[PDB]
């Protein structure tokens, strides 16, 4: 996080390399992200 | 002004209905009857027109319930028996009509409950 | 009538009724029937062949002058020996005010065009034809404006299946689009919502 | 905005506006994403006592449309469908644009 | 002839002598409301929700029992018969439970459309409901007791017309059960149609348990063909 | 309590599989066939029956206004136990 | 009596001379209409199948709905004409894509349940 | 959208321009006549799918018509506001697409971040970002979260300088100037008797708004200025939808300071659904849930015809309710069905690339003119 | 109160009309929209990283569907069919019957996600909360009959995001 | 004199108390034709008079347009030719005359 970044870019991921069984170091996506930081990512709440 | 002409009317060519269901359907004109789950009446006032049913299938995805025809939820309320059978006739479908039951009226009296002598007399109540 | 309830106006229902009796005194030729509702709202219920004169006179009596026609559109009633009904709405700026006008036909019975009276009309009767079959004439070019090339019947009657009777898809064999009848995959499923014990008793009709 | 002074200057005097006090791009004046309970306030219609709904039945008070004239049952001065709409007035905030 | 004159609404109607106050609404085209009155059963009397004004008269009558006299001036649309139907349904909503979703009878409810058309739209009970035990009377009708209202039909039924004396009401007041009082099973040929006359879901279909709503079922009329009755 | 099927697919909670003659299951080859793995069955047969020295109990499932509506339960029957009819609960008197 | 408004004609013979007026225009339009929309069919299977249309209507007997139908051809003639149909608008009259109906009582109980 | 059009050109003028429409036609109107009227709010949504609750609200305020309540002071505060939040998307919307389709294409984007902006606020109060079904015929669904009113504020305190942008991109411009003035001229007889509505009268230099002459939410609570043009132009229709986003601004600041305090549906079970504690807990609450979910409220019969000022224009309802709790009938009265309509006049004696201005200035949204 | 847009006059004295001139031959209005563009490219753009950065979001969001359970573990459904009575698309399929132990539960509850318009009226008429409408929207797909779900996958979908849901709707039940 | 009325199209009338005395003249030459029980006949003579009367008791413009109640007196005269079309059109369809006909025994029963 970084609350000097303007709405929408003050949270970011850094995603895995390696998910359940597939290399992700290029193919990332929005789904690997599970549900508790999915809430916190999208500014559903503002506790981790 | 006026041509005067005497004929039934038939407006069949003019609908867009396919030919086969037309001469195949069969319609029914009825007072629907009275749900006897509940006593209320305001469900038999009016007169109903409605097609004969066809098959009915099981998707083979899902196996939901398929069905080929499209008067299969054409339903249509009338005021009489009269204005259904013109409705039928002039747009060319072969129909039964059933004539509308009425419930006949009763001889309700409480007293008669706790008769003297009849048969009538509640063993409670 | 506390809060949860819409306030009524007795002024513009007395004006409406005023109005209503001023437009029926001038056309006893064509004007049937003239209504106020409890929202304070007039129509008149006037005869098919008067279509022309009446619509003519709201729109350029200095009394009336309703120089608007907010909408024209049909409704269907398959009970009624004359099937379809057909209603103008019109809108007077000068006065502020609002005015409908009904008017019946059976499926052979042409209604005159009222494209001289609004422009507006033409575009509005042209639907009216497609979706319910109305002919009007005297218009300038009646055709379908909204059902597809080709299409059979009218979609907005009621006897008319809510799927329709053909349904489109692509042929490769043909290398087209093609039309078969509908064979839905899942049948639309009907519902019996209406229920016994009558919900307004205001509106109960005699048990002929 | 992580803007130099250089920058800011060259945008202001291009636009012609001082852009810093109008800035398009959120903050942290918006509220926070996470808010206390609420509590809502209940109805007229809660009370427990001389509440009876046929008071209160807004849709029981329609009815039929009042019938003037049916065709099949003195000076008379002229009257119109409502009184004469008043002209508008020339908004004395601006006028003219 | 014998017939009498009676206004419903301020509307003439003639009437045999002996009429109720609720047929001779049901001759000119209003259904009184109602739950423990049956036209094929005895009169009972107990629901009280088909209490009506009669015009020039202090006590609001049971439109079910009571014979109409002639010159009388039912007026069933009056604020006193609306606050009487209001109270009543107050009263048989009172105790009822919040079983709607889990009842058989969800959209063939006579007590809930009743309440929409005749009661209030909200409570004002404060209280804790009370809970009786189910009874067992066979593979054929499941018995929620519960929800029961005590109209009585059911009991009129199997006495009167199936011919059976095995239901009865045990205990006083308010936790009066309507039941057999011994574990037996209530088996008769007209068995099932108990399962009809039931306005609540006390008394469903056992084989037809959660399977369907009624909004759902498309309704064929046809004939039985189980027996020669037709 | 997933079980398997004789020819080799999962028994899903509703109890579903298809036969060892029928064409239906070649949508699963190369692929793989939805099932859950908790039956609620199961699950809430796992609970304990609560003790209450009351005649008459309530329940709304937990969490005040976030489980069913509130309904009330008899225990007068000693033979067996009040179930509740939304959440599945057990009740039960102290019996003895 | 039955009076009623008539809407272009007033008997049968008015019908008739439109309906063949009508008829006449359909005609020459079909060969310009098979070539201008590159159709794989002959003019001569074309005008059949305007004879099959024409004839699917021979039964009437009431001016009103024959000048309806009139102006409904009409209407049509129209779409051709102006191009504002397409090649599958017009191939949607020979129905190429639907198998067969059987009609003999013994194909449609083998087929299923509707007569 | 999607348009098909057929015209006849003498070298470079247009002779004849026909508009062919229907190619979104869905058949709404029918499919409303087999749903409740709960269920028959959603298609309003996706009638004018650019000016949502404006749908909601006319659709609302004829089912109100018919069931003879009203909405609480809060909700009727909530609609205006939310009405004059969807009338700024609406003319962004248009003016952004109408530059778009001359050319200019920046203020596009400009603009359609505070429209990203508006959509989080429908988000915020509904869960959607374009197709709330927020506004009920009893209120609006669910009350405005906590913190909304105050980032309101915050975005309405900063549009005037993205306005003034968007004008110091176009008003004064000699190519826009030269594209927009003296193109599609229409009298104001002429717009009187086509049926047009909304800009495309007041263009003309009509005095008519229906917020003023026939309000109906609380609209005769809030002060504000109907801008008036004199050329019936195209500039003028620009610079009117212009001046009606600044009012817009001031309706929403007046709206913003006067929110009351209340309830948001009306306190009739038999219209409005209960709370859910309230279904949760209370016998008749359940059961009016129960009825009001599955069957719906039935609906006095008669039939209506209510009208809002819209942004593209005078939007309508004809509603015919035989007194069950689907509606009978249900004509949709858009204004882009009438300019369509007059875009053939409107469009005589003009170049080929003229019609692209006309139908831009027109505010057509297909999915309102084909149902 | 009514407004003028385009009332003005303009003067005819010698200076603004050699204003005028100066407009039109040296193109000032060109140079000041040039300038508003320039000075608009100098400040920072609005863009996010997606999918490193996510747009905002609220708890009443609508998303994919979901059934739920209760912390027991039995699942909240009890198959009474107001979903699918209110359901706008007619997108959900219900088939119910007594389970083993006599509960009332559903062997069948299909949604059709592409008939689905996303409205939520099915979660706010449950009345047990069984069937939500979650906070997931990334669950495209290669094929349309993976977006036909079965009892399974929303039962799936609900294990898969429970805590969101359950965080979501503490979060907002009090608006309800 | 005023110029740019506001209406496109509408073009100011130079001296309109000629023309609205000419188009009212106009109007009740027309009607006179019509019968007299006609209540059209009555109600547009009793409105024209009033009209007529008024402008010829108003030299002033502005005035003018605010004891008609029209305002804008070209559009005032715009109304007076659309009542005289009017007049015309209605001599000819001679409205005053009994129904025509009456409507189907339940044409306008609503419900159903
Ligand atoms: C004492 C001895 C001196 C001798 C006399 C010399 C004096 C010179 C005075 C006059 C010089 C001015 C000439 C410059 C060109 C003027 C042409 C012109 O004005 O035409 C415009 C047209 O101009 C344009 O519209 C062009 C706009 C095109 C868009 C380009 C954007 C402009 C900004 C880009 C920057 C320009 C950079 C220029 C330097 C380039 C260096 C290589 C008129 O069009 P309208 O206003 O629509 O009116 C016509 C109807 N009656
Ligand atoms: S009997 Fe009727 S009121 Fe009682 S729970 Fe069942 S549906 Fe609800
Ligand atoms: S079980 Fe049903 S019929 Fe019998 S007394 Fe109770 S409510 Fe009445
Ligand atoms: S969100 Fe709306 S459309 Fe989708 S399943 Fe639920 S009720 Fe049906
Ligand atoms: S509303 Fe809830 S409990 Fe009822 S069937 Fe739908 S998901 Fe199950
Ligand atoms: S119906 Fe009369 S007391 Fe029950
Ligand atoms: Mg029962
Ligand atoms: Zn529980």
């Amino acid at each position: 996080e970084d609350n000097k970044q303007f709405f929408g870019r003050h949270r970011w991921v850094i995603y895995t390399t390696e998910m359940n069984g597939r290399d992700t170091f290029w193919d990332v996506d929005g789904s690997m992200v599970p549900p508790e930081w999915h809430r916190w990512l999208h500014c559903m709440t503002d506790d981790p | 002004q006026l041509i005067a002409v005497d004929e039934k009317l038939d407006i069949t060519t003019l609908t867009g209905v396919p030919e086969e269901h037309i001469k195949t359907r069969k319609v029914r004109i009825f007072v629907p009857a009275r749900n006897n789950m509940q006593s209320g009446v305001n469900n038999t006032k009016k007169w109903k027109m409605e097609f004969d049913t066809r098959e009915r299938w099981e998707n083979p995805l899902m196996g939901w319930s398929s069905t080929a025809d499209p008067l299969s939820n054409l339903v249509l309320t009338f005021s009489t028996k009269e204005d259904a059978v013109a409705f039928a006739e002039k747009n060319g479908w072969s129909f039964d009509v059933e004539e509308r039951k009425v419930p006949k009226p009763k001889s309700k009296s409480y007293g008669a409950n706790f008769s003297w002598n009849k048969r009538t007399r509640v063993s409670t109540k | 009538t506390r809060p949860t309830i819409r306030p009524r106006n007795d002024v513009v229902h007395k004006q409406l009724s005023a109005f209503g009796q001023y437009v029926a005194e001038i056309l006893p030729k064509y004007v049937q029937q003239v209504q106020v509702s409890c929202f304070n709202e007039l129509e008149i219920f006037i005869h098919p062949d008067g279509v022309i004169p009446v619509l003519t006179f709201l729109r350029d009596h200095t009394n009336a002058q309703f120089k608007s026609l907010a909408d024209l559109t049909a409704v269907d009633v398959p009970t009624r020996q004359n099937r379809f009904e057909i209603v103008y709405n019109l809108l007077s700026l000068r006065f502020n005010s609002r005015i409908r006008v009904k008017t019946y036909t059976d499926e052979l019975t042409p209604i005159e065009s009222s494209v001289t009276v609004y422009k507006a009309a033409n575009w509005y009767e042209r639907e009216i034809w497609d979706m319910f079959g109305v002919f009007f004439a005297n218009h300038p070019d009646l055709r379908r404006i909204l059902t597809d090339y080709g299409f059979e019947g009218h979609p907005f009657r009621k006897d008319f299946p809510l799927s329709g009777y053909v349904e489109l898809r692509y042929d490769d064999e043909v290398k087209r689009v093609v039309a078969e009848p509908v064979e839905l995959a899942q049948e639309f499923r009907k519902f019996d919502l209406n229920s016994p014990w009558e919900a307004f008793p205001a509106y109960r009709q005699p048990p002929e | 905005a992580s803007a130099t002074r250089v920058i800011q200057l060259l945008r202001n005097w291009a636009s012609g506006r001082d852009l810093q006090a109008k800035l398009q791009l959120r903050y942290q004046e918006i509220s926070k994403r996470t808010q206390p309970p609420p509590k809502l306030p209940v109805g007229p219609s809660h009370k427990l006592s001389n509440n009876y709904y046929c008071t209160r039945d807004g849709r029981r008070e329609a009815m039929p449309p009042s019938i003037v004239m049916s065709s099949q049952k003195t000076e008379k001065k002229a009257v119109t469908p409502a009184p004469p709409i008043k002209r508008w007035e020339l908004s004395k905030d601006q006028p003219y644009l | 002839s014998n017939l009498i004159e009676v206004f419903v609404d301020g509307q003439s109607v003639m009437v045999e002598p002996g009429t109720t106050v609720l047929q001779a609404c049901e001759k000119v085209g209003m259904q009184i409301p109602r739950f423990c009155y049956h036209e094929r059963l005895s009169v009972a009397g107990n629901c009280r929700m088909c209490l009506v004004e009669i015009e020039k008269a202090p006590k609001v009558v049971a439109a079910c029992a009571m014979p109409v006299m002639k010159g009388w001036n039912i007026l069933t649309n009056s604020e006193k018969s609306k606050k009487a139907r209001e109270g009543v349904m107050e009263f048989l909503l009172a105790n009822h439970p919040l079983d709607c979703p889990i009842c058989d009878q969800g959209g063939e409810c006579d007590l809930q459309d009743q309440s929409m058309m005749f009661g209030s739209d909200r409570s004002r009970f404060l209280e804790g409901k009370r809970a009786v035990e189910d009874k067992n009377i066979g593979p054929l009708v499941k018995t929620i007791m519960t929800r029961c209202i005590q109209c009585t039909r059911c009991i009129r039924f199997a006495s009167e017309i199936a011919g059976v004396d095995d239901l009865g009401t045990t205990g006083r007041g308010n936790d009066m059960q309507v039941g057999t009082y011994i574990e037996k099973m209530f088996m008769s040929e007209l068995s099932g149609n108990i399962i009809d006359i039931c306005p609540v879901g006390a008394l469903t279909s056992k084989p037809y348990a959660f399977t369907a709503r009624p909004w759902e079922t498309r309704k064929t009329e046809s004939i039985d063909v189980m027996d020669a009755v037709g | 309590g997933v079980r398997t099927s004789p020819t080799g697919e999962k028994v899903t909670h509703t109890g579903q599989a298809y036969d060892d003659g029928d064409y239906r299951r070649v949508r699963f080859s190369d692929r793989q066939k939805e099932v859950n793995e908790n039956f609620a069955i199961d699950l809430i047969a796992e609970q304990p029956v609560s003790e209450v020295g009351s005649r008459v109990i309530s329940c709304d499932g937990g969490g005040g206004a976030l489980g069913h509506p509130r309904v009330y339960i008899n225990l007068d029957k000693e033979t067996k136990t009040g179930t509740c009819g939304y959440c599945g609960l057990q009740f039960r008197q102290p019996h003895h | 009596g039955t009076s009623v408004k008539p809407i272009f004609s007033r008997d049968m013979n008015e019908a008739k001379r439109r309906v063949r007026e009508l008829y006449r225009a359909w005609y020459r339009e079909v060969p310009n209409t098979v070539h201008l929309f590159q159709l794989d069919i002959s003019v001569k299977q074309g005008r059949d199948k305007v004879r099959e249309m024409f004839m699917k209507n021979a039964h009437v007997t009431d001016p009103r709905v024959v000048d309806l139908l009139v102006i409904k051809g009409k209407m049509e003639l129209e779409e051709t004409i102006n191009v504002w149909k397409q090649r599958t608008h017009i191939m949607r009259f020979f129905h190429e894509t639907e198998a067969p109906r059987p009609t003999d009582f013994l194909s449609k109980f083998y087929v299923g349940h509707d007569p | 959208g999607v348009l098909r059009l057929v015209m006849e050109l003498s070298g470079e003028m247009v002779r004849k321009c026909d508009p062919h429409i229907g190619l979104l036609h869905r058949g709404t109107e029918k499919l409303i006549e087999y749903k409740t009227y709960l269920q028959a709010l959603p298609y309003f949504d996706r009638l004018d799918y650019v000016s949502m609750m404006c749908n909601e609200q006319a659709y609302s305020l004829a089912v109100e018509k018919l069931l003879n309540i009203q909405p609480p002071p809060r909700a009727q505060w909530i609609r205006v506001l939310f009405g004059e939040i969807t009338r700024l998307l609406n003319h962004i919307m248009a003016v952004t697409t109408h530059a778009l389709d001359i050319g200019a294409m920046t203020p596009f984007f400009w603009m359609f971040e505070e429209r990203e902006k508006m959509f989080e606020f429908y988000e915020r109060v509904s869960g959607a970002r374009m197709h709330a079904a927020y506004i009920r015929p009893g209120g609006v669904h669910q009350d405005l979260p906590l913190g909304l009113l105050d980032d309101i504020y915050e975005f309405s305190k900063n549009f005037s300088f993205r306005i003034d942008e968007l004008e110091e991109m176009l008003t004064n411009n000699r190519i826009w100037r030269n594209r927009t003035v003296d193109i599609g001229v229409v009298t104001a007889e002429d717009a009187l008797n086509y049926g047009f509505s909304g800009v495309m009268l007041r263009g003309s230099g009509i005095q008519w708004d229906l917020r003023k002459t026939q309000p109906y939410d609380v609209y005769d609570q809030v002060e504000f200025d109907v801008p008036i043009g004199s050329r019936g132009d195209c500039y003028d229709r620009y610079l009117c939808r212009v001046e009606e986003m600044r009012q817009s601004l001031r309706i929403i600041s007046q709206c913003l300071n006067k929110m009351p305090p209340g309830e948001i549906k009306v306190d009739d079970a038999k219209v409005s659904p209960p709370k859910r504690a309230e279904m949760k807990t209370s016998m008749e609450s359940l059961i009016h849930h129960f009825k009001l979910y599955t069957e719906g409220y039935q609906v006095p019969p008669g039939a209506t015809y209510t009208a809002i000022e819209a942004p593209k224009g005078e939007f309508g309802v004809y509603l015919v309710s035989d007194g069950s709790s689907r509606p009978y009938r249900c004509k949709i009265k858009a204004p882009g069905f009438a300019h369509l309509a007059g875009l053939d006049k409107m469009s005589k004696g003009h170049m080929l690339a003229d019609v692209v201005a006309i139908i831009g200035t027109q505010d057509i949204v297909f999915g309102e003119v084909d149902r | 109160t009514y407004k003028f847009v385009n009332m003005r006059e303009p003067s005819m004295d010698m200076k603004s009309v050699t204003d005028r001139a100066a407009q039109t031959l040296l193109w000032t209005e060109l140079v000041r929209g040039l300038g508003m563009t320039l000075s608009y490219l100098f400040r920072e753009p609005a863009t996010i990283n997606y999918p490193f950065e996510k747009g905002p979001l609220s708890p009443r969001f609508r998303g994919e569907h979901a059934l739920r359970r209760y912390p027991s573990g039995e699942e909240r459904c009890i198959a009474c069919k107001l979903c699918e009575a209110v359901c706008p698309a007619q997108a959900i399929t219900i088939e119910a019957e007594p389970r083993a132990d006599g509960s009332r539960r559903t062997t069948r509850y299909d949604i059709d996600m592409t008939k689905c318009i996303y409205c939520g009226f099915c979660q706010e008429a449950c009345p047990v909360d069984a069937i939500v409408e979650g906070p997931n929207f990334e669950f495209s797909t290669e094929t349309h009959e993976e977006l036909l779900y079965n009892k399974e996958k929303l039962l799936n979908n609900g294990d898969k995001w429970e805590a969101e849901i359950a965080a979501n709707i503490q979060a907002d039940y009090l608006y309800r | 004199l005023k110029k740019t009325t506001g209406l496109v199209g509408l073009a100011v009338c130079e001296t309109p108390h000629e023309r609205l005395k000419i188009l009212y003249t106009k109007i009740l030459d027309v009607l006179g034709q019509i019968p007299k029980n006609a209540a059209y006949r009555k109600y547009t003579e009793q409105i024209t008079n009033e009209k007529l009367g008024m402008v010829k008791a108003e030299p002033d413009v502005k005035k003018l347009e605010e004891q008609l109640q029209g305002g804008q007196i070209e559009e005032v005269i715009l109304q007076a030719e659309n009542e005289l079309s009017l007049a015309r059109k209605m001599l000819r369809w001679k409205p005053w005359e009994p129904l025509v006909e009456e409507p189907p025994a339940n044409q306008w029963k609503w419900p159903i």
